[PDB]
């Protein structure tokens, strides 16, 4: 689970956000993307140095008017792993209130397969980010 | 003549405050809708002051 996708019409008609969170790092557009049928991150799978590597970006295709922008730190993180029930847990809230969108985070160390972690815990702010658009739907973008 | 600052004048409905709307799209005025670029009863988003 990498980012996800904001706007309300997401054909060019009007503008959209955009955050993906990719194995380089945090990136958050608000242009006129041209979101396709299965916008998606690809991945390659044991290309004989025993590991991965992301190849793939399908997400948009043009861009004629950007209003915001923003390219966090480069980083680097892992894209492997193989265990049989889930490790981590990533809880977030998203509200847009008068073009400020707030952005809530707080991550837990979580042993379930299948299953909500029953429990409590508290959710901290992180960023406002004041892209002042229209957001209807949403829509997430997984690994592949 | 400046032409170059385009305002706003027909829309659907108010828009929230803090919002921005680049909406070039023909307004429908009529119960009929609008297609194209111009058509009966239709006007242009934007106009120029004088
Ligand atoms: C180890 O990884 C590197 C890059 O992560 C691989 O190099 C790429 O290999 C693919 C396979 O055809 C090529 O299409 C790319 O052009 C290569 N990129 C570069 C920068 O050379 C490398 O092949 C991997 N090791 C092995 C043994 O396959
Ligand atoms: C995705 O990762 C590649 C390297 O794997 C990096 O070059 C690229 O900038 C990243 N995408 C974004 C939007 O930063
Ligand atoms: C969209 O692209 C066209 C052609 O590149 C350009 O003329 C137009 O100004 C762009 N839209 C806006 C709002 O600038
Ligand atoms: C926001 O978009 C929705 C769906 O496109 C629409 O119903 C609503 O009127 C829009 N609101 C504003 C303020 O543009």
């Amino acid at each position: 689970i990498r980012g996800w996708i904001f706007g309300t019409t997401l054909d060019s008609k009007t503008q959209s956000l955009l955050i993906v969170n990719n194995a380089t790092n945090v990136v958050i557009k608000v242009c006129e993307f041209q979101f396709c049928n299965d916008p998606f991150l690809g991945v390659y799978y044991h290309k004989n140095n025993k590991s991965w590597m992301e190849s793939e970006f399908r997400v948009y295709s043009s861009a004629n008017n950007c209003t915001f922008e923003y390219v966090s730190q480069p980083f680097l993180m892992d894209l492997e792993g193989k265990q049989g029930n889930f490790k981590n847990l990533r809880e977030f809230v998203f509200k847009n209130i008068d073009g400020y969108f707030k952005i809530y985070s707080k991550h837990t160390p979580i042993n379930l397969v299948r299953d909500l972690p029953q429990g409590f815990s508290a959710l901290e702010p992180l960023v406002d980010l004041p892209i002042g658009i229209n957001i209807t739907r949403f829509q997430t973008l997984l690994a592949l | 003549g400046n032409y170059n600052y385009l305002y706003r004048l027909f829309r659907k409905s108010n828009l929230k405050p803090f919002e921005r709307d680049i909406s070039t799209e023909i307004y429908q005025a009529g119960s009929t809708p609008c297609n194209g670029v111009e058509g009966f009863n239709c006007y242009f988003p934007l106009q120029s002051y004088g």
